[PDB]
């Protein structure tokens, strides 16, 4: 339905972070046999894709950023669940050094 | 620091640890007037500039290579400042150089240039 | 009416916690009012009898990064009935998420959709509030004044995949910025 | 012909002879269709190059 | 409200202090500050044509007038002095039609050359025009004309767009020192120039372009170039000399189009020298693009950057721990100086040393190598006592200092050394450290003037460190400071005068040449910049390796040579003659592949088989601050902590060969300047 | 007896020191009445002396190879920064 109105604790946060994370699962399925993939990527390896993905922003703080970023978690997995992002878009995004640097180019 | 607004900016990650400097651009010598003054700006240095092998045009692959000059002014130091610490920046401030008046009288041209003493 | 007639009667009418700042001129009448009033406000000024404003023409924003309230959204309303135009503004946030108007006026969604795709600027309850004009996929808010004109990344065919891909930008011809402004100004 | 550039071509035009100190240039005879007056003052014994046209103006006294 | 331009006032009395109405806002000024200043003050901005902060007021043009009340004429705000009291109006009839009424005469005999006039798009004609003028244009008759006359092969002169402000002839006669320019004839006609064929030879000679405000004199070089709207405006330090002046580089695209000068109230005052401002065209000169390898028969071929550095990683274990000296350049940041040393010193030797004037130089309590008085605190001294250093070709913008101290307060000057040309009246003593000996005695005048002298300055030049007395010398000079009292708690005196930009740097990282010997006996030459160094010292067989941006010299000799990146490229820090230090900004990118310095130099020093603790640009400022922590506080003006007691006698007779001068052309000195095409013109003819 | 014999024990003896010195006062104590003694009977030997306003008192040396043995002096006395100098001596021996 609507846009929730904010977090005003860190509970509401997590709880809101779960729920995310519990319906990305549920869609998780539907994202496989509409792209027409089955046998390239397990369904697997993408939980802990979108577990890396979410452990990421780890140290975040304000309530509100951590709602915000909810909000574009859901935007991007509504994108994905219709046949909208084009095809194996998100598998392609969802998957010493000085000298190595100093070889190729003066901007390392 | 605090780059949580960075985060959620949505911009390339690999662009947020750049490198900016923020000054007050000085007075143009060329010119007298002094409307173009206390304005402070962020400075990503895109150097990166290489010519096309075709016409001789400036071609570039740096996104930030005229946002700090075109737009993105800010009116006080600590607006850019907050602004750069907001976006997760390793800001570098530059004080700006500012004119000292000095007591400058008409008379002082015309001086008794002391007295004929020998020497 | 009058336009001075609408800034008395709409002064004295209306209660005085909501409008922070107001401001009469030939410009337009301006009602700055706060971010969790606006709702409220725009209520009273749709139902009320004497400024019965019934068409919202657009929902407006303005980005100035210099201040703590970074956005502006601007609300520019008409009455018909009293042939006025009033205009409603409040101040937003990176993350602050302002009340929806939906609920008054229908035609608002496609502009608080529109806003959000543009500045980032969050509404609250408001029905499928997605990007409405960048493409799918997009990342950045591009009416930002930290978004470059030119983008992020650029759009291509490549042979080996038999699809349009993307890649970080590559100006073939860097835009060439003209600084035109002089002193004695 | 184009061989020849306006650098080469622009110095086979003889100077113009005039009286007086000054001399306006306007190029076209259509003030309107040339360029922006310009007053040169031709005192020096070499002609006085016109900096829009390149017409040179010498002094035909003295 | 706040000052115009931010400009601070400085209120040398507090009790005098008289309260004026610029408008209707009372402000407080101290005594003088003229009415267009006191406007400054209280934010108000002035139309100006013929009024320059930094030259003796002039009252024609007529352009700054306004109104006061107890006045019946239009008072020159830029020429009458402030009274308290006054009732001053700017936006009034009366102060506005003034401005219209003295702007249609100006405009009425200026040419129609705006489209093809160099300074088009920052004029201040114009620019004032469109804001404090009338639109419509009155005159109708013939209009006057000027005949340009050449002066200079870098000031471009159209005398027909020329405002008689007489702005340039002040700077001439004040400022410069060379009294060249002056204005010629009477009424509606006169013109301005030198009357005869003479050109305009002085150091600071190209400051006319910026200061002349129409396009009359505009820099030749530069000549229909570019517009000023195109052009990229970078803030930089220069590093042509060792005064570091403020510069701000205008750049379209990949190249440099003009240096222009940055106003700093401490080290140069809106001025440059010729010298830094034309040094832009040796930039794009011929430049060292690609590693290169020395053949079998001399031929040079271009590899990539692993063969060079596989090869120089190869030949540098081949020699002994020692023999593997290597020689910074005097344009080399903090940052690259300090990666050298540091590799050059875990390779087992500690011959490393700044290129000109350091091979016994103690660098020892940093204020034997330092102006340890600010350059703006020279205007406060009374008497300067020169000594071997010439400061009008090593340090263009210390002359500036002195000769406007001379003009202003009226000091005395003693300079002794090789014969020269000053801007200001100099008493020659003598030519040798025997003058040095007859004024620690006092068997001149001099000595009487010196002693009779509060607030004394003795300058003394880098030169005098080549000779082998420099112990000796230093001890003189010591001596003579402190007999004649001129180092104080309130005003140290003494102060030296550095030449290279990065010198003063060199010498607080520590890196002091220790042997004589050096150069000589030893193989593994590393030349880090070092274009001038005398390469016939060098053996033949050493396997020189040449770091550098521009290769004259050094690269003929040289083996495999390592290109480099300018000081318009680079970020790393360099040092004043005070102890000021400033970092440098990148405007343009590389040419070429090339690297920077202390990045070339970590990658040999890794590939060599030794290990440093740092891989970045902030590792290397952090270990400079365990060397000389100074070089990473930017905006600092620390003063010199201890005095000339600490230093230990120095008993050696002193010399008995007069004094030499160390630069012999002023418009080559460095591989910039001595590549660029510009300059080698400007050396043909103003040589003298 | 030991003061001679440095110069073949180190080289590029760094000393650090604020200006301020709100600790830094006995660093500066002893290095200016324990300098021209020291420099004067051990020629040819780099005794830097760097300033920098508002740093730590820390006292560095250099051996043959580089190495760098730091030793922190911040609430040290003079005769215990004599003794510091004195192991730092030998430790390079
Ligand atoms: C096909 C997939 C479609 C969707 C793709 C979306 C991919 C990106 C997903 C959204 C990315 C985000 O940042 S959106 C979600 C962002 N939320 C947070 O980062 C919360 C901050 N972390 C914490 O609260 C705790 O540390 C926590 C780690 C939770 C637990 O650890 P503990 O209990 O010990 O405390
Ligand atoms: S000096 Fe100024 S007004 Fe005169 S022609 Fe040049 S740009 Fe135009
Ligand atoms: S040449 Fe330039 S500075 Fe000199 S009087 Fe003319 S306009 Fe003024
Ligand atoms: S600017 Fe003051 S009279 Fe010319
Ligand atoms: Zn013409």
């Amino acid at each position: 339905i609507g846009v929730p109105p904010n977090s005003a604790n860190l509970t509401e946060a997590r709880r809101r972070v779960f729920d995310f994370f519990r319906a990305a699962c549920r869609s998780i399925p539907t994202i496989m046999d509409i792209y027409n993939l089955q046998d390239v990527v397990a369904p697997s390896q993408l939980r802990y894709a979108i577990s890396a993905q979410i452990r990421n922003n780890a140290h975040i703080t304000d309530p509100k950023v951590i709602d915000l970023l909810i909000f574009k978690g859901m935007e991007e997995l509504t994108d994905i669940v219709d046949h909208a992002k084009q095809r194996h878009h998100i598998i392609g995004q969802y998957v010493t050094d000085f000298l190595k640097n100093f070889y190729t180019s003066n901007y390392f | 620091k605090r780059g949580e607004i960075g985060k959620v900016s949505g911009i390339p990650e690999e662009h947020l640890s750049r490198k900016v400097i923020i000054y007050s651009p000085a007075r143009t010598a060329t010119q007298s007037g002094s409307g173009k003054l206390g304005k402070w700006k962020i400075n990503f240095v895109s150097t990166l500039k290489w010519e096309n092998p075709l016409m001789g045009w400036t071609s570039t692959g740096d996104p930030y290579a005229n946002v700090g000059d075109s737009a993105l002014a800010f009116d006080s130091e600590e607006a850019a400042k907050s602004f750069a610490e907001r976006h997760g920046w390793d800001y570098k401030v530059k004080k700006p150089n500012t004119p000292l008046l000095k007591v400058k009288s008409y008379s002082d041209n015309f001086k008794w240039k002391g007295n004929p003493q020998p020497e | 009416m009058d336009n001075q007639f609408i800034f008395k009667y709409s002064w004295e009418t209306l209660p005085k916690k909501w409008v922070k700042k107001m401001e009469r001129s030939e410009h337009g009448n301006r009602f700055d009012t706060n971010t969790d009033y606006l709702f409220q406000l725009l209520c009273f000024l749709k139902l009320h009898t004497y400024t019965r404003v019934q068409v919202l023409i657009d929902i407006c924003g303005v980005d100035y990064p210099s201040r703590k309230r970074r956005f502006e959204v601007v609300y520019n309303l008409l009455s018909t009935r009293y042939n006025s135009r009033i205009r409603v503004q409040t101040s937003a946030d990176e993350v602050t998420r302002i009340s929806s108007v939906v609920s008054l006026f229908p035609s608002a969604g496609w502009w608080e959709r529109e806003v959000w795709d543009m500045f980032g600027v969050s509404f609250i309850n408001h029905p499928d509030l997605r990007r409405i004009l960048t493409d799918y996929g997009f990342e950045g808010h591009p009416l930002r004044k930290d978004f470059p004109l030119s983008g992020y990344v650029q759009v291509r065919y490549d042979d080996p995949e038999k699809r349009v891909v993307s890649e970080p930008i590559e100006m073939t011809q860097e835009f060439r910025y003209f600084d035109f402004a002089s002193p004695w100004e | 012909r184009s061989k020849k550039s306006p650098m080469e071509l622009i110095s086979e035009v003889p100077p113009i002879k005039v009286d007086g100190r000054i001399v306006a240039c306007e190029g076209d005879t259509n003030p309107a269709l040339g360029h922006p007056i310009e007053f040169i003052c031709l005192d020096l014994n070499e002609p006085a190059i016109c900096k829009y046209c390149g017409l040179r103006y010498v002094q035909d006294h003295h | 409200r706040n000052p115009v331009g931010g400009a601070r006032v400085h209120f040398s009395n507090p009790e005098d202090a008289i309260e004026v109405f610029v408008d209707g806002y009372a402000v407080k000024v101290p005594k003088g500050f003229t009415v267009l200043q006191a406007c400054e003050v209280a934010g108000v901005d002035i139309p100006r044509f013929c009024y320059h902060s930094r030259l003796s007021i002039a009252g024609n043009c007529r352009m700054c007038l306004v109104e006061v009340e107890k006045s019946p004429k239009p008072v020159a705000s830029c020429a009458m002095p402030a009274l308290p009291g006054m009732k001053i109006k700017t936006d009034t009839p009366i102060a506005k039609k003034a401005r219209e009424g003295v702007m249609e005469f100006l405009l009425m005999n200026h040419p129609l050359d705006c489209p093809i006039c160099d300074q088009g798009g920052e004029c201040d004609l114009q620019d004032q025009s469109m804001a404090f003028g009338s639109d419509r244009g009155r005159f109708t008759e013939m209009k006057r004309s000027v005949v340009d006359k050449n002066l200079g092969p870098l000031v471009k002169t159209v005398m027909t767009r020329c405002i008689q402000c007489t702005r340039c002839v002040r700077f001439a006669s004040e400022v410069a020192g060379v009294q060249d320019l002056g204005i010629l004839g009477r009424g509606s006609g006169e013109e301005i120039g030198t009357y005869v064929e003479k050109l305009m030879t002085s150091e600071l000679s190209g400051n006319v372009i910026d200061i002349c405000p129409v396009g009359a004199l505009t820099s030749k070089p530069f000549a229909f170039k570019a517009r000023n709207w195109e052009l990229k405006a970078t803030e930089t330090i220069d590093v042509s000399d060792a005064v570091g002046s403020n510069i701000r580089v205008d750049s379209r695209g990949p190249e440099v189009m003009r240096i222009i000068p940055r106003l700093n109230e401490d080290i140069n005052e809106e001025w440059i020298s010729d010298k830094t401002r034309f040094c832009y065209d040796g930039l794009k000169r011929q430049r060292l693009s690609d590693p290169m390898i020395r053949d079998s028969d001399g031929r040079f071929k271009a590899v990539s950057w692993r063969d060079a550095l596989a090869v120089v990683g190869d030949i540098i274990h081949q020699v002994k721990p020692d023999e593997i000296v290597g020689v910074a350049g005097q344009l080399s940041d903090a940052e690259s100086m300090m990666v050298l040393k540091d590799f050059v010193n875990r390779m087992g030797s500690d011959n490393v040393w700044c290129e000109g004037t350091a091979a016994g130089v103690d660098a020892d309590l940093r204020y034997s190598y330092l102006m340890n008085t600010s350059i703006s605190g020279l205007e406060n001294a009374d008497l300067f006592l020169l000594i071997g250093t010439q400061p009008r070709v090593e340090a263009a913008m210390v002359n500036a200092r002195i000769c406007k101290t001379v003009r202003a307060s009226n000091a005395k000057v003693g300079y002794v050394g090789p014969p020269a040309e000053f801007n200001y009246d100099c008493k020659h003593l003598g030519t040798g450290p025997d003058t040095l000996k007859e004024i620690a005695e006092g068997r001149h005048p001099f000595c009487t003037a010196l002693k009779n002298a509060k607030n004394p300055a003795i300058i003394v030049g880098a030169g005098l460190f080549n000779r082998t007395d420099k112990n000796a010398i230093l001890s003189s000079v010591e001596s003579i400071a402190q007999a004649n009292n001129v180092v104080r708690p309130d005003w140290n005196g003494l102060n030296f005068l550095l030449q290279y930009a990065a010198q003063a740097a060199a010498l607080d990282l520590g890196l002091i040449q220790q042997s004589a010997k050096a150069l000589e006996s030893a193989k593994f030459v590393y030349l880090m910049g070092a274009d001038d160094v005398n390469v016939d010292k060098i053996p033949k067989d050493a396997f020189v390796v040449y770091q550098g941006h521009h290769g004259d010299k050094a690269v003929y000799r040289a083996n495999v040579i390592l290109p480099a990146s300018a000081f318009t490229e680079k970020e790393g820090t360099y040092e004043n003659t005070e102890g000021f230090t400033q970092q440098t900004v990148p405007a343009v990118p590389t040419v070429g592949d090339a690297r920077d310095d202390w990045k070339i130099v970590r990658a040999l020093s890794e590939v060599s088989g030794v290990k440093l603790p740092y891989n970045s640009i902030e590792g290397v400022r952090s270990r400079i601050k365990s060397v000389a922590p100074n070089l990473v506080h930017t905006d600092e003006r620390e003063p010199a902590a201890f005095g000339p007691s600490l230093k230990p006698e120095c008993k050696e007779a002193m010399s008995t060969t007069p004094f030499q001068t160390v630069v012999e052309n002023f418009y080559m000195t460095n591989s910039i300047t001595r590549a660029s095409k510009i300059m080698a013109q400007c050396s043909a003819v103003l040589l003298k | 007896a030991w003061r001679g014999s440095i110069s073949k024990s180190m080289k590029e003896l760094r000393i650090l020191l604020c200006q301020s010195s709100p600790a830094s006062a006995p660093t500066r104590t002893f290095v200016e009445k324990n300098y021209k003694d020291l420099k004067s009977l051990n020629p040819k030997l780099p005794i830097l002396i760097r300033e920098c306003s508002g740093v730590q008192p820390q006292m560095w040396a250099r051996y043959d190879m580089g190495v760098e043995r730091c030793v922190n002096l911040d609430g040290l006395t003079e005769p215990q920064i004599l003794k510091a100098l004195e192991n730092l001596v030998k430790s390079g021996a």
